[PDB]
């Protein structure tokens, strides 16, 4: 019971948001499954508890004088975000929804003025836009790419993503599920346009971008398509995120087994999770819902002495009729007026999320993206597009960190009153001699001339260990 | 008077505009800044009069561009601005029926042949009060885990006291976090419930107080995967690093960029304490919400032409079919105003859901990375921020590189020697008039030009405008 | 005919519906005027009416160990045109509604606040639209000039400056 | 018009050109650097040296090729103009703006003649030949029906200020980020490549020239990750393996540019045993011709 106390009317908590009966308030948190107001959520040992939630497990970092952590590892992943991108493109008629077959109140609907006309083109622009929503997300390839007829992409697997020649539909696995996981009012005068786009050819759009990247890289979204190796494209996309190229050369087996495993986990987490397609199920929901209270809106009596207009035309004559008509044309009038202001405001929703999802496509698909927590969480490499009914799904592939070791560092190392700071990767040591590795991996190298430069001398850096750098010119002279 | 040409009718002195004339100000021949905009170029006290003026758009500079001359700072200056962004709103729902048919059965039997508008205006306020708390877990709930602060501040100079929460203070609040909430200053009515929001204001700053300690702790790590630490001097010398400036500038001036650092945090408390109205994107939208719910109160006391806006008075007086049709009116002129402001309250939605979602685009961007975008967490180059928790809100304090205190320097594009153009690899190649040098682009550090600093392709046939110098080869003291 | 069957009076049914004057041909061009459902539709002295082409197909030859390195280049320029503002316009209600008439102006004062409502909102538009313009243009501190004389090395700014 | 007004901007056409031109000169004679701290002066060579340097093209390129790049840069700006006169409908983005507008101003005026169940739609004729008492609903119906117009035309056109107001952010953000610095967003900055932004004054509107780099001719090559030489793995420290059919070369992906492999342009990492599909070949290691 939302805003009252718990004096008026099996157990009574009195919680801050309100007063709540039929849970048991439990001392320790969880994290929040039901939300019910001000901190306090709410099935968990046969009955329902309430508690405060909890905010994520809580760990002290070891924040050091001098010590950095740095991987030995990673895990490559890949995450599904599902954005969606257009409505059904409905339209009513006026005079159809108001009145019907029934000049005798067309000529009272004619005294409204351009009130069908102001609606009509409202509903005409929000049925332009959907397609332009769509355009403008998936039509972003000069040309139609598509995929070698065999698949050799040095142990990376593409089948879940690729089109099945031996599906009707020319579809994905991954597809095809999405396409089987949503399920989805034109009987008055209202009715329901088709998109320009059909399915298929979305799903054309999506292989030619699919085989688009995994042939080329990003080069297709700036300029001509450039093929490349795919694991050299993928080596190239480590280079961007910080770590050299060599770690994929030596791990290629470990990444494409790691990569196959994690795309195949994304046809079972979109098969086993429930309401995982909510936000397309969402705006499907919600136009079925404003169709259908339009639709049930004509049984509302405005004040009138019959809903159906026929038999009121039937039983009365029109100088004391138009009373009731007039009400009747004024409540189906502001109600349809609510109904295309209610879709204006969903639709510029609508076009914000495609102009989102097109922006997501441009810097996640085309591209490779620097910008965090945009393409996915973690380092993002790639991404890839798979269409949806009224959506668009992004597979985004990012790197991942695994397990560390916590060394020892220092920021600078002074040889012969020199001070020797690294140009790429900071200094690291295990205890007793020091490293030059890379910030993402560890691949400790002997501290060289080659992969440090110098700056100052030693007095003006506060912390400094004292080591030996060595150069190979004097061995190769010696 | 807009849109009026007054050779018709206080009358001080009198000034023709574009945006109508303009009666009572004296009009100035020179330009200074806008200060209360009038419309059409035209601006609005100064020597015991309001003067109107022509505005000026801005100190005119005409930089010395030249056929080779280059300007490279040899300092800098660290500058932390704020950026304010509300996020959420109040939850505000109404009870149809109870609003616009108080304690009335025969305005209730009148109101259900209106049909199912009260219901879709209560689940639209519905939709509206879910959207909020999703704006605001989507601003803050960033993080997996809570992160805490070490016990000991040893961060090399760097003090974070005014930004991190203090434990004396109750609730765990910093203290701008808590000048904030001092400075944004914020009943129940027939109809009228006000849903308090899911995360608490305690609570919001434990979101806060977790992403603070991750990234002093751990740079951006944390957003990337597990949460892995590094002394706070190296963060910032990767941080240099993201903008073009090597590491060795900031471990030869460290104490003086701690100084800078904890001196510009500690004027944006005396900034946002001393200026008026820096919370005012944060204030009008608590002032836009009460004051639609005041105008949606006082749209009761409205007659919409029936004999009295009473209920009860208009029933305990007349009879029941001329009493239906005075009720009827204030139903029909009640459900107007309430479907005005729920439509009024669905587009002010819009707008708040769209400034939460660039206020988590710039959480993900500038709190848990470092960005490249110029202009998107703060003006100059951009190194590191801070959330703070506000009302209704959040406060972003943007640590910015700023370049300062320039020299000109003549420069070349190409360096000619023994028939080869030599370019410089990271950098530039600039002169004082005697001898060459190789800096970076960002700060004024010149060095000898060997060959591990240039590399070498081509003539000099060419490139055009190459100059001639000598390349210091390093094998040359040991082969001599 | 918005969709319909084609038997309630060239003929050609389409999903989007009853496609009357339209003719139909197989091969597919660049979609010219939108019909829906992948139709669209002068040529050749007549209207025709096709499936869409997405574009041109482009198998790019992939293999194992080959690379496309560019060896030259083109410098593009591209339009962008995006609208930052709109026309402050203003109305008063009791001149619009109400014209120069006490006797109506004393029974739209019983209806409240709601014709002050609609010109504080559109105040707010006008007051938006202003700052919209100043966000988008005012991002400079100082006004900054060229010098008169124009040794870019080569490259010409006339029709930019 | 009867009560309806139109104010005029505050900034007027000669300031928003005066701001564009500040811009234009800003980014002209000092790149990024404005938008950051002070203005600092840069030959435009080097800027666009190290605007072809963020895109991965090193600045011998276009040193080389600088005549090359100002006369495609001219004839690019110079199709500008000759493609925004000869192409129609390219300024339709303004234009259904103003139009809409206009639209909506005339359907709003357009409705005073509308009876909403009135004897006359004119409100004088029926004040003038009515009493009072018997006029005021005869008033009020006309009242309710240009009262449900207003606040029509007031939610349409706060619908269609929020889509401004959200492109002018979009066009805030293109100037802070195309025009201010060079973005390394795919497809923000125009298609290709970005290298810089040129903002131009448009009436209600803004328009962004963007010059962008898009490679022209390519040509096949073999490659290899890394080379062998007597037992290490050699991987590019920047760039490619690239073989024209004999003899393997370096050159960077986004340009031809084939240099000898030697030991300064690659790393050593691991052996040739754990790679797969890697050839042998020699790195030259450049002190012992000098030492020999
Ligand atoms: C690196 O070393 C630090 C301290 O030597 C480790 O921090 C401790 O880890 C143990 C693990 O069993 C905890 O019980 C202690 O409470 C931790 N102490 C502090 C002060 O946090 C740290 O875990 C090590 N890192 C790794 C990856 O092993
Ligand atoms: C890095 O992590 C991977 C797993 O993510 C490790 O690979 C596993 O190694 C064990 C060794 O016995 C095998 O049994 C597993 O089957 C491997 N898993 C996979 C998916 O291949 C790898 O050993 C780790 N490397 C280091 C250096 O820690
Ligand atoms: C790429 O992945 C697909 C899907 O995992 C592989 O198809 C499987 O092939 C095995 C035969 O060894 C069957 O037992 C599985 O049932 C197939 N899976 C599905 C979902 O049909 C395919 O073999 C992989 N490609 C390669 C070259 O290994
Ligand atoms: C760099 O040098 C130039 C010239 O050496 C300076 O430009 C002069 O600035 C003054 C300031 O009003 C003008 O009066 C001169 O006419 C300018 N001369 C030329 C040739 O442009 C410039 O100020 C110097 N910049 C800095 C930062 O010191
Ligand atoms: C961080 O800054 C605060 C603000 O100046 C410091 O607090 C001051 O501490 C000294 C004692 O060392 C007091 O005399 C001042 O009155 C304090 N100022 C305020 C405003 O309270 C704080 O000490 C600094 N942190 C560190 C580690 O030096
Ligand atoms: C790269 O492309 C440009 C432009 O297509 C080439 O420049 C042309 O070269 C031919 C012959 O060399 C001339 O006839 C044209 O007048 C040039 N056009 C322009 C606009 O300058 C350039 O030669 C190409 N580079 C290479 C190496 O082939
Ligand atoms: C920069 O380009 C402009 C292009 O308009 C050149 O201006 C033209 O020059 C010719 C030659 O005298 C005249 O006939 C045209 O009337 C000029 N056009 C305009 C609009 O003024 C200009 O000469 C070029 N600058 C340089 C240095 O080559
Ligand atoms: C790189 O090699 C491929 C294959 O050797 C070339 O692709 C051929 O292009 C011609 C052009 O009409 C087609 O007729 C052939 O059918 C293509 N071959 C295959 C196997 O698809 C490609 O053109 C070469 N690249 C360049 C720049 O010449
Ligand atoms: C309102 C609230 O939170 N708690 C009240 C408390 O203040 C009051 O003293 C008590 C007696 O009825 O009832 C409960
Ligand atoms: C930390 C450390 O050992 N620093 C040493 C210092 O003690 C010594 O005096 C100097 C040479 O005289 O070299 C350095
Ligand atoms: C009050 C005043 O000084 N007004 C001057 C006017 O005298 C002058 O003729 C004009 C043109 O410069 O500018 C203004
Ligand atoms: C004009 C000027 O500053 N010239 C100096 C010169 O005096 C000095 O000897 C040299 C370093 O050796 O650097 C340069
Ligand atoms: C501008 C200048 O002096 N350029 C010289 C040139 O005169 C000389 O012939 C050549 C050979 O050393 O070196 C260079
Ligand atoms: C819950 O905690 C409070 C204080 O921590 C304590 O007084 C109370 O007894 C606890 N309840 C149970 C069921 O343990
Ligand atoms: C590390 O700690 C010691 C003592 O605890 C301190 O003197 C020193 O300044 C610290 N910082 C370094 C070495 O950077
Ligand atoms: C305003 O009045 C002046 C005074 O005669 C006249 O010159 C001018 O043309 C008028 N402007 C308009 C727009 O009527
Ligand atoms: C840079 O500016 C600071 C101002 O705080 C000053 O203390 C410092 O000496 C300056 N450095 C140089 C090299 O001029
Ligand atoms: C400087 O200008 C002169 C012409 O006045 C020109 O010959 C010379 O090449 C220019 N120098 C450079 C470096 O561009
Ligand atoms: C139209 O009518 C024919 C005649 O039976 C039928 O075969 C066809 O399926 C109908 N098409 C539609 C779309 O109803
Ligand atoms: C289209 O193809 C079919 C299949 O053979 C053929 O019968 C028909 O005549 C073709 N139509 C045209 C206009 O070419
Ligand atoms: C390949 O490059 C080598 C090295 O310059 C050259 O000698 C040879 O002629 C080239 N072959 C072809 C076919 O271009
Ligand atoms: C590329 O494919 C061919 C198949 O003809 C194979 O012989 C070769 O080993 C492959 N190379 C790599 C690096 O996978
Ligand atoms: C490269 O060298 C190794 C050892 O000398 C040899 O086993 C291998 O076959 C060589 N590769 C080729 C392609 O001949």
């Amino acid at each position: 019971y939302q805003g009252v106390n718990c004096t008026e009317v099996s157990n009574v908590f009195q919680t801050r948001a309100g007063c709540l009966i039929g849970a048991e308030h439990v001392n320790n948190s969880y994290e929040c499954d039901i939300p019910i107001g001000a901190g306090i959520c709410a099935v968990a040992s046969q009955s329902i508890i309430a508690y405060t939630m909890s905010l994520g497990v809580e760990n002290s970092v070891a924040y050091s004088n001098n010590s950095i952590a740095i991987p030995t590892n990673f895990t490559i992943s890949v995450t599904t975000e599902i954005l969606p991108v257009s409505m059904t493109k409905t339209s009513v008629d006026c005079t159809m929804y108001i009145c019907g077959d029934s000049t005798e109140c067309s000529n009272l609907l004619l005294q409204y003025g351009s009130f069908c006309t102001q609606l009509n083109r409202a509903l005409t622009g929000i049925a332009v836009e959907q397609d332009k929503n769509t355009q403008e997300v998936f039509a972003q390839v000069k040309q139609i790419y598509k995929t070698p007829p065999i698949k050799d992409f040095g142990g990376f697997n593409f089948s879940q993503i690729l089109p099945d020649p031996s599906k009707p539909s020319k579809r994905s696995p991954i597809e095809d599920l999405l396409f089987n996981k949503v399920t989805l009012q034109k009987f008055n005068g209202l009715t329901v346009l088709p998109p320009l786009l059909t399915d298929e050819m979305i799903a054309q759009y999506t292989s030619a971008l699919l085989a688009g990247t995994i042939t080329s890289g990003w080069t297709f979204g700036a300029g001509p398509a450039l093929q490349i190796p795919f694991p050299m494209q993928m080596a190239y996309r480590f280079n961007g995120i910080g770590v050299t190229q060599n770690v994929l050369y030596e791990n290629q087996k470990l990444i494409a087994n790691q990569f196959n495993s994690a795309i195949g986990k994304i046809q079972d987490s979109l098969s086993s999770t429930p309401s995982a397609l909510g936000k397309l199920q969402d705006v499907v929901n919600q136009n079925a819902q404003a169709l259908n209270t339009l639709v049930k809106q004509l049984s509302s009596n405005f004040g009138a002495i019959s809903s159906v207009l026929n038999d009121i035309l039937s039983r009365l004559d029109p100088p004391e009729a138009e009373v009731q008509i007039d009400r009747l044309i004024t409540g189906r009038l502001q109600s349809l007026q609510t109904y295309v202001t209610q879709q204006l405001i969903r639709a510029a929703e609508i076009r914000a999320s495609a102009n989102l999802a097109a922006t997501k496509m441009s810097e996640c698909v085309l591209g490779q993206s620097k910008r965090v927590d945009f393409c996915g969480k973690g380092y993002h490499l790639m991404s890839f597009p798979q269409s949806a009914p009224h959506g668009v799904v992004f597979l985004h592939v990012t790197y991942v960190p695994a397990q560390e070791k916590n060394f020892t560092t220092a920021p600078a190392i002074c040889h012969d009153g020199k001070a020797h700071f690294p140009r790429e990767g900071v200094f690291v040591s295990n205890g007793t001699h020091w490293f030059v590795t890379q910030r993402n991996f560890y691949e400790p190298q002997i501290i060289t001339t080659d992969n440090t430069f110098v700056s100052g001398n030693c007095d003006v850096v506060i912390g400094i260990v004292n080591n030996t750098v060595y150069d190979p010119l004097q061995p190769e002279l010696d | 008077y807009q849109g009026v040409n007054c050779t018709e009718v206080t009358g001080s002195n009198v000034f023709q505009t574009r945006a109508g004339c303009l009666i009572g100000a004296e009009h100035v021949n020179n330009s200074y800044e806008c200060d209360i905009p009038i419309g059409a170029g035209i601006c609005a006290v100064a020597s015991q009069s309001i003067i109107a003026y022509t505005m000026s758009l801005g100190v005119e500079n005409s930089v010395a561009y030249s056929n080779n001359s280059i300007a490279i700072p040899t300092n800098f200056t660290i500058s932390v601005t704020t950026e304010i962004l509300p996020v959420s709103m109040t939850k505000t729902s109404v009870d149809c029926t109870m609003y616009i048919c108080g304690d009335s059965t025969e305005c209730s039997n009148l109101l259900l042949q209106y049909g199912s508008f009260c219901t879709q205006l209560n689940r639209a306020l519905t939709g509206i009060a879910v959207e909020q708390d999703k704006n605001t877990q989507e601003v803050f709930a960033q993080v997996k885990q809570i992160y805490k602060t070490p016990p000991i501040k040893d961060f090399g100079g760097f003090n974070f006291s005014q930004i991190l929460p203090d434990p004396s203070k109750p609730s765990k609040r910093s203290p701008i976090e808590d000048l904030l909430f001092n400075k944004v200053t914020l009943q129940k009515f027939n109809g009228l419930t006000v849903l308090p929001p899911l995360l608490t204001d305690e609570m919001i700053a434990q979101y806060t107080s977790a992403l603070l300690a991750g990234t002093i702790t751990s740079g951006w790590t944390f957003g990337a995967g597990p949460a892995l630490q590094i002394p706070f001097p190296m963060q910032m010398a990767y941080r240099f690093n993201g903008i073009g400036v090597t590491q060795n500038v900031l471990y030869e001036n460290q104490k003086l960029i701690a100084n800078q650092f904890n001196s510009a945090i500690g004027k944006i408390q005396d900034s946002l304490s001393s200026t008026p109205s820096a919370l005012g994107k944060l204030q009008d939208v608590v002032n836009q919400n009460a004051q639609a719910l005041n105008t949606l109160v006082k749209q009761l006391s409205s007659n919409f032409g029936a004999i009295s806006s009473v209920l009860n008075d208009i029933l305990s007086r007349l009879d029941p079919p001329e009493a239906e049709v005075q009720i009827d009116r204030l139903i029909t002129g009640r459900l107007q105003s309430l479907q005005t402001y729920v439509t009024q309250q669905l587009i002010r939605a819009a707008e708040i859901r769209a400034s939460a979602n660039l206020a988590a685009t710039k959480m993900s961007e500038c709190v848990l990375g470092q960005s490249k975008r110029v202009d998107f967490c703060g003006k100059g180059y951009h190194l590191m921020s801070f959330p703070q928790s506000a009302p209704h809100g959040v406060v972003f304090l943007h640590v910015t590189y700023v370049p300062a205190q320039e020299k000109n320097f003549t420069t070349a594009p190409a360096i000619c020697h023994d028939g080869k153009a030599h370019f410089p690899r990271e950098g530039v190649f600039v002169s004082n008039g005697t001898h060459w040098f190789v800096t970076q682009r960002n700060f004024y550090e010149p060095q000898i030009i060997t060959t591990d600093n240039t590399f070498v392709s081509g003539n000099c046939d060419v490139v055009i405008g190459i100059v001639n110098n000598t390349v210091y080869d390093p094998l040359q003291p040991e082969l001599d």
